[PDB]
């Protein structure tokens, strides 16, 4: 069983890369971010587009969406996360206390709580009610790339330049276990796996990994694709057949099958790195987005 | 520009 991902929409209006796109887990919203300053919402299953939110002072390249698809925050070169209300476009807090550029962000599944990484190399966690930071953990010894939160809230997964992914008791902030890797090559992206056992991990040699971290053992790994300079993101597709998602520095999205390994599809139609891809909660659709040279979004459709 | 948007310097 291999997917048959087509395009069927390009969303164009950022005027600088994107560097994240997300569905809102009810399915209705893709929320974008971009070098430009701005993040868009548009229709998931048509690309309509429809609005524009603003107010960081600087680029933006992270962006995720609350449970309840009714909140966004952001990272941004300013420092500062912020929260938006989606229905209004107002920015609700603003999270200050990072002292280099945010790059990755998350709320838990309570969406009390967002995850946040910085080139200042701390992971902090933040009050969504208050927008004060409550803890601040000296998570890593480089820019921290990816911040997640597992299906039950009580563990964070961070991935760092410094080639670590560590995994992190969200109540007490203790480190509860450092993954290390072969020659510790930079780690650009991690999460976790939907059921909570696995972490899947993009490292800059070309190389996406996936771990039982529980027990530090590589189960599976995912190549062909080129991967050596960018913080690209990676998914795991549930709708239909069990894929491993990916963009690539060829300008390709990648689809494998996540038991075999074996690359099933390749996306092709942007015309610069694919920075990020995102699967629909629901449908097999995909959506990708593209650095400078692109700018554009495009949805992917697939029977399976 | 966005720091995820280059490379590391």
């Amino acid at each position: 069983v291999k997917p048959n991902y087509a395009l069927k929409f390009t969303l164009a209006g950022h005027t600088k890369a994107v560097s994240s796109v997300k569905f809102s887990p009810n399915g209705e919203w893709l929320a974008s971010s971009s070098a430009d300053k701005l993040i868009k919402i548009w229709g998931a299953y048509d690309g309509k587009f429809e609005k524009t939110i603003s107010g960081h002072k600087l680029g933006i390249s992270d962006v995720a969406w609350s449970s309840d698809s009714n909140l966004l925050v952001s990272a941004s070169d300013d420092k500062t996360l912020k929260i938006w209300d989606v229905s209004s476009g107002k920015c609700l807090k603003t999270l200050k206390g990072h002292s280099n550029y945010v790059f990755c962000c998350n709320f838990n599944p309570q969406s009390n709580l967002i995850v946040s990484g910085s080139f200042d190399e701390s992971v902090r966690i933040w009050d969504v009610k208050t927008g004060k930071c409550l803890k601040t953990l000296p998570a890593h010894s480089d820019p921290v790339s990816a911040v997640h939160f597992n299906r039950d809230g009580s563990l964070i997964v961070s991935s760092s330049y410094d080639g670590l992914c560590r995994i992190w008791d969200t109540a007490s902030g203790q480190c509860l276990k450092t993954l290390i890797d072969d020659d510790n090559p930079p780690v650009s992206f991690v999460k976790f796996s939907p059921n909570g056992k696995y972490i899947l991990a993009a490292t800059l040699d070309n190389t996406l990994k996936l771990w039982d971290y529980s027990k530090g053992k590589c189960l599976k790994t995912y190549t062909g694709h080129k991967n050596e300079k960018y913080c690209i993101f990676a998914n795991f597709s549930v709708t239909g057949g069990k894929w491993i998602v990916s963009g690539s520095e060829d300008n390709l999205v990648y689809i494998w099958n996540l038991q075999t390994k074996e690359i099933v599809q390749k996306l092709q139609g942007h015309t610069d790195v694919v920075i990020s891809t995102a699967c629909h909660p629901t449908e097999n659709i995909i959506a990708s987005a593209a650095l400078e040279n692109d700018k554009t979004i495009k949805l992917w459709k697939s029977d399976c | 520009g966005a720091a995820r948007c280059r490379v590391a310097s």
